[PDB]
């Protein structure tokens, strides 16, 4: 009774130990370097909006100076 | 390896996917400790 | 100096020279066709004008005559059952006058018809020589069998009555009242002209205490709304507010609506009748629509919101309870982004203007239960339900994030419940209501059973949610027995209590005694089954839910069939809840 | 009526940058006024006034500013706005993006000149579409059914067969009456041009196809007036000589790219991703010319195709078209890589006018419930398909194996039909019932027992 | 230092765009002058001067620009900056954002006039906070106690009862009985009609109004008045504290709604927005109102701040809870997990922290066991939260007898210690007695954070 419980536990604790490490090595680092890509790509849109809005303000002083 | 497009909404989605994966470790690691503790005490028996 | 001259036009904005004594937000009439415009910027002699109509073919040098008054609406009889656009031109009268299918964009049709005669009566407690101030109910005109349109004095002026009209039939242009002030005897008709950007004066603001019975079961129980409150949904559905929604008049502002979806609103509303006193009366006698499609020009989207709330505050002052449904404030918000880009203003986050949260605050905070002006001493209320971006930018979006800092109730419709066709798709985790402290005075008086049930029903719905993430990881096999009694009753809540069919003839409107009735049985079932497992544990042979779920299969059918009682009972529906309760008391005695 | 004054002709151009020509000393210039540019070579180009201020007028030319001089270029001002010559000979004729013939035909011989901006339809006298258009595609007919007079886009990408499924629903127009097809092709390739031109003449449909198009070698400012020239003829046929028009607008992203190019040249304040802030107003003024009216019996149906960039539905073009139009059709790339035809992902697709188009009188009875359940099992079966890869194959239910068998049956029998199958709607629902019978009872929660009792024992 | 010259009245407006009115031919305009706009129909509006350039003076009108003519309006230049009329008689008075009374009351007689911007404090003369402020909430007083001069925000979200615990810790605040000169300045910013009526019906009608200086600012009244509102509230809280020598607790809510008012006037000056639309000078502008706290050397009064703010989309990376994290001294968290569990106040104490709670508590200050009962209640709640998930995934029978005891601790910790009801004012001694009742259910030799010098007395009872 202890023999057949021992032999089916380690073959069911190997499949749990793989499911932990597949999260730790394959799933969690993939989400985290996805999340790093979201941050830098959103910062690159903010510089594009900063360059467009500053260029409008530079052109708005040009028309104001002549007029 | 990246998955989807950055929108200011995907960041909250990817943080929700990360949150389930962070709690997918500790909820499943402690199962792997509960199994191993009985696996070590059966071997002593 | 009376007139102006077009200096330039680029789309909706028109620069007009020779406009020296012009004030901001006045109405002008630009062009030979006299397009209605509004002054939005003035620099010295030239003024910048946004036009509510299409400026295709306007030339330089066209006359711009000013009117000396801001954008305003006409308030009087002939307004219920009507359909307007953003600047209050009647779409029903403008198609009979022109006999075409087009709006000729030069047609100054009056908002209220000056040909229909209305049977006027006086207050009766008002003689000649009586003193009268603003907001006093002066006469009563019955437009329909339902609405008594109380004629009121405008809140600006004051005087002494010298002439009052006898009870008869009058037009909207006939003089009905003469008032003597210190200087001049002033005339008065049955219509008043009030600016839409100006908040209407009133005596004193009141706390809201009575709830607005929506008819939906999740909306009336978990996240209740009051009459005089502010609500935001991420949105026609809505006929629950049309047939009941216990308020005297309803208005509906369609801002940025689609063309074949605005057409479905104004097609079924004349033929969607309700019950009042056993009579089958149509809701159009107490409904008035402000229809503004996305084809219409961009400046009319801003005016359509302020048109509605001005009509809603107008029927507030008569003592009625107004329920205003403003549809899409993401469109209204988009007009603001479009116009601010045309005036070269600087944007806030995501391109929206910096005053986005201030424009929404000046509209949502015009709603509330409030004691009206005038001597007859009546009380009115305005409820506002506004729609926002439905699936996206969940709580970080400039329209939604600015709205949630203002509104008190937020019924968050989930897309994931809608993908699984769980209707209504209001999810209970991110939704909230803030009128829960204000309604416990009403709930300790009329339905005293309710408050300990709603406190526990929200606990079971999250106890399933905190346990739903457990089953999808490790499985249901190692679950406890005080936990499996949550997963069955909460699933019984999500299918019986929360699910509701809007086209089914008994679940299209669920009264509050039916809501408290079936909720008091689904939690007494939860409390008795909790009682069985806990005190009788580990010594007595008590069922670990496996023999209960098959033995209650007739009784669990009675709980799941409890959403079927109707309008063809109230007495029978009340005693059946007590019938099913005493059925469960015998089962727990085992 | 007729304007008889002689046209003024200015040699006074004072700036040329991009598409725009800037004039001065113009005497009382109108807005949106058409200008005819005469080059120093003698070639004639058209124009449209975009902005006036005093004596200055900003005009965008339709054929580009290549070779426009400052001293020698003369432009005459036509005293009215752009009006398209419309007639019943344009059916079966090929023009370009400016209304000039391509098929070696003559100029148009109008019965009237109509404004390209149209007249605004009164919302009170506009009747609501209830007649269902069959397209022959079970992904479109069964799940996202199209009413007669509904605006409904096709959301695609670069490299997906949107043009192939557009021509399929163009030749199979259902109504269980000789749809007059107006076809505007903006920013298409020459292979996309020869695909639509040969397909319409293969079926003999070009007796009544009014196709006029705009390639990529053609200038981009013609793409601004190409939908407005398309709908001002399609509403001459729907609302004035009562045909049942079906309009297909492709590519609606290439129209918005030309709109951004003009707004960048005018130094405007841009909206999201450089597009102008008035792109919501410009797209709505060419989408809301649909539906039908109460005095006429003709109708106009719009299917505007647009390829969203980088498979992003949150891009400014497929987001703003989602607010104006009445439900979208989503062409998926993942189904296209699996060699599945009508790769139509039905899970983000929608048709908001499908409720009044189905029922008892129009289709057969069980339509409202089989499509409500085919969506429901597909939504959960796609969710358990993502869990098959992560945790386990045999994991956490035996009922998920029925959900993963529904996915193989839905994507291969229901939606994948080939480019010439014209399925009727009764074939579509009966195919969908064959995929529902692999599910047992008391999981079909969206189907009531009044309609479940007939079709499950079949 | 009286100014005696008469005021000039200009009828020379030249441009109107947005909230801004541009004036010409002004004689020596000062930068932050208050002006008075007289409309053609006689209505009066105020306004600051936004920018002055030689002869031009660009003013922004408070109440809006609608109806302002170009020919007939008349601006009235007051030569001075905005000054706050301060007194001790502003204690039990309800004021609106700008300055004006709201409870039908009189204008304050004002024994001094003080500038709203103030002047920055000397770091050399600012002494370190030592004593404790009693709030009456066990989640705050027992676990994350605040000092006399500490600044500590409450991080919340929309819909959570952060306004109901703002009115609570104003209604039952005190310094500790210790067996004395306490006031409260409440700045309500960007509130609704119902949140504004809730605040007046609370304090007033609860009896707290002998020491409350409550300042309303609704969503109708102008957005420029949201900027001058906490500058007003901290000016009166610098006159009561170390000019009248009393301990003042300042509550600022909502501090997230302050920054959209800061964002709005920034774009009115045609300034280019920084990160996420918020301006670049927001860390300086939040520093001008957060750092008006602490206690000083030769004065017995003090001032402490609780700036209550809501994070958008529950994101701490947002600049509103991030720039206040660099400058304040610990956070209190209102979570949606405990709020949906019907626990009031919904304060979780694992991510919450008070950086100056070591100084606040002590032997002379509350009593000697405070440093150890809070360290033990934090430890058993953290361990008890871990075993609470093993009941779900492993089994109710597999967990041992000691892990079952942590289960029974957490069920009584969240219902008896944290959950207290909106009217129960537990003192700091009643807080530790409830905390010792939840530690007595554990046996000895598990309470490892408490030394035996204090465990010998308080455990047997």
């Amino acid at each position: 009774s202890l023999q057949t419980s021992f032999v089916t536990l380690d073959e069911a604790i190997k499949i749990t130990n793989r499911r932990v490490n597949a999260i730790e090595h394959v799933i969690i680092p993939r989400i985290e370097r996805t999340l790093a890509y979201i941050i830098t790509e959103l910062d690159e849109r903010e510089r594009e909006e900063f360059y467009r809005l500053k260029k409008i303000q530079e052109k708005k002083k040009i028309l104001k100076e002549k007029s | 390896r990246i998955e989807i497009f950055p929108s200011r909404m995907a960041q909250t989605i990817m943080k929700a996917r990360l949150k389930g994966a962070q709690t997918g470790r500790n909820l499943l690691k402690k199962k792997s400790d509960a199994l191993t503790l009985r696996f070590r005490q059966i071997l002593k028996k | 100096s009376t007139f102006g001259y077009v200096h330039g036009v680029s789309g909706p904005v028109v620069t007009a020279c020779d406009m020296a004594g012009a004030a901001m937000y006045e109405l002008v009439r630009v062009g030979h066709s006299e397009l209605v415009g509004e002054i939005i910027r003035l620099e010295g002699d030239m003024a910048t004008i946004q036009v509510y109509e299409e400026t295709s073919g306007v030339s330089v040098g066209d006359p711009v005559l000013r009117t000396g008054k801001p954008l305003s609406v006409e308030l009087g009889p002939g307004i219920m059952g009507a359909i307007f656009d953003g600047i209050q031109r009647p779409l029903s009268d403008i198609s009979s006058q022109t006999q075409s299918i087009y709006i000729p964009r030069g047609v100054n049709v009056s908002a209220l018809s000056r040909d229909v005669k209305w049977d006027f009566t006086p207050c009766k407690n008002l003689r000649v020589g009586s003193h009268i101030t603003g907001g006093d109910i002066y006469g009563i005109v019955n437009e329909n069998s339902l609405i008594k349109h109380k004629i009121m004095l405008p809140p600006r002026n004051r005087g002494t009555v010298t002439y009052i009209a006898p009870p008869g039939n009058y037009d909207t242009s006939d003089v009905v009242l003469e008032l003597e002030f210190e200087g001049i005897k002033e005339k008065f008709s049955m219509v008043q002209v009030w600016p839409v950007r100006q908040v209407r004066p009133v005596t004193e603001k009141l706390p809201a205490n009575h709830p607005l019975l929506t008819g939906q079961r999740v909306l009336d129980a978990l996240f209740p709304c009051v009459q005089g409150g502010t609500t935001a949904i991420p949105g026609v559905i809505s006929q629950s507010l049309s047939k009941y929604s216990n308020s005297d008049v309803i208005i509906y502002v369609g801002c940025g609506e689609r063309g074949n979806e605005m057409s479905e609103v104004l097609r079924d509303f004349p033929e969607l009748t309700m019950e009042v006193d056993g009579k089958v009366e149509s809701i159009m006698k107490r409904t008035a629509l402000v229809a503004n499609t996305s084809n219409m020009p961009v400046a009319a989207r801003e005016a359509s919101i302020y048109t509605g709330i001005t009509l809603s505050e107008y029927f507030r002052d008569m003592g009625y309870h107004v329920s205003m449904m403003a549809d899409s404030t993401s469109r209204w918000a988009e007009a603001l982004r479009e116009i601010s880009g045309r005036l070269a203003e600087m944007p806030a986050d995501s391109g929206y203007p910096a005053y986005l949260g201030a424009r929404l605050a000046s509209f949502y905070e015009r709603a509330g239960r409030v004691k009206c002006l005038g001597n007859p001493e009546r009380e009115g209320s305005v409820s506002i339900v506004g729609a926002v971006s439905p699936p996206g930018g969940d709580f970080s979006d400039p329209v939604t994030s600015a709205t949630l800092g203002i509104v008190q109730v937020f019924w968050g419709l989930d897309k994931k419940l809608a993908q699984r066709k769980h209707f209504p798709s209001v999810n209970w985790l991110i939704s909230y209501s803030k009128y829960m402290r204000a309604l416990d005075e009403y709930y300790d008086k009329h339905f005293t059973e309710f408050v300990p049930l709603r406190t526990k029903a929200k606990e079971i719905l999250q106890e399933e949610e905190d346990l739903a993430e457990i089953v999808q990881l490790v499985g249901k096999a190692s679950l406890a027995e005080t936990d499996k009694i949550t997963l069955e009753v909460a699933k019984l809540i999500k299918d019986d209590f929360l699910q509701q069919n809007g086209y089914t003839p008994y679940d299209r409107f669920c009264p509050f005694y039916k809501t408290v009735g079936m909720l008091s049985n689904m939690i007494a079932f939860y409390d008795m089954a909790r009682r069985a497992v806990e005190t009788t544990a580990q010594s007595d042979n008590k069922i670990t839910w496996s023999i209960i779920r098959e033995h209650m299969g007739e009784i669990l059918y009675k709980l799941s069939s409890m959403k079927f009682k109707d309008p063809v009972k109230d007495g029978e529906a009340k005693i059946k809840a007590d019938y099913a309760q005493l059925l469960e008391d015998m089962q727990n005695a085992f | 009526n007729y304007l008889s004054q002689p046209r003024l002709t200015y040699k006074t151009v004072s700036g040329v940058n991009g598409p725009l020509v800037i004039l001065d000393h113009v005497k009382f210039p109108r807005y949106a006024e058409i200008v005819h540019l005469t080059l120093p070579d003698g070639t004639k180009r058209s124009g449209q006034v975009l902005e006036v201020s005093g004596s200055k007028a900003v005009v965008q030319v339709f054929e580009g500013t290549s070779g426009i001089d400052a001293k020698k270029t003369s432009c005459e001002f036509t005293g009215d706005i752009l009006r398209t010559p419309v007639s019943e000979d344009m059916l079966g004729r090929v023009f370009n993006g400016s209304g000039k013939p391509i098929d070696r035909g003559p100029v148009v011989l109008a019965e009237d000149f109509l404004d390209i901006m149209g007249q605004p339809i009164n919302p009170q006298c506009r009747i609501y579409p209830e007649e269902m258009i069959q397209t022959g595609i079970s992904a479109i007919d069964g799940m996202n059914s199209i009413a007669r007079g509904q605006k409904i886009p096709i959301f695609s990408a670069a490299g997906l067969p949107h043009n192939e499924i557009a021509a399929q629903i163009c030749r199979q127009a259902g109504l269980v009456e000789n749809f007059a097809i107006v076809f505007a092709a903006m920013g298409v390739n020459m292979e996309t041009a020869r695909f639509f031109k040969s397909d319409f003449e293969e079926n003999g449909s070009m007796d009544n196809v009014c196709l006029f198009l705009n390639l990529a070698n053609d200038p981009t400012i013609e793409r601004i007036i190409t939908p407005r020239l398309a709908l001002t003829t399609a509403e001459f046929l729907a609302y004035q000589c009562e045909k049942h028009v079906l309009v297909i607008l492709t590519d609606m992203s290439s129209y918005a790219e030309a709109l951004r190019e003009v707004s960048a040249a005018r130094e405007e304040v841009p909206g999201r991703r450089g597009f102008p802030g008035y792109m919501y107003t410009d797209l709505a003024t060419i989408y809301e010319r649909a539906g039908r009216v109460e005095g006429r019996n003709g109708s106009i149906t719009q299917i505007p195709i647009l390829t969203m960039p980088n498979d992003d539905i949150t891009h400014p073009i497929p987001d703003l078209t989602g607010y104006i139009t009445e439900g979208q059709i989503y062409v998926d790339r993942q189904l296209h890589n699996r060699q599945i035809y009508p790769p139509i992902n039905v899970l983000p697709s929608l048709s908001r006018l499908m409720k009044s188009a189905i029922g008892e009188g129009m289709t057969r009875k069980d339509h409202a419930d089989v499509s409500n359940q085919l969506y429901a099992c597909y939504a959960i079966g796609k969710d358990v398909q993502a869990m098959k890869a992560v945790v386990g194959e045999e994991a956490l239910t035996s009922d998920d194996l029925l959900y993963l068998e529904f996915l193989q049956k839905f994507e291969r029998n229901f939606i994948a039909q080939g480019p010439y199958e014209n399925r009727t709607v009764y074939e579509t629902l009966d195919i969908g019932w064959q995929l529902l019978r692999i599910f047992p009872k008391e999981m079909l929660k969206r189907i009531p027992q009044s309609t479940l009792s007939e079709f499950y024992p079949r």
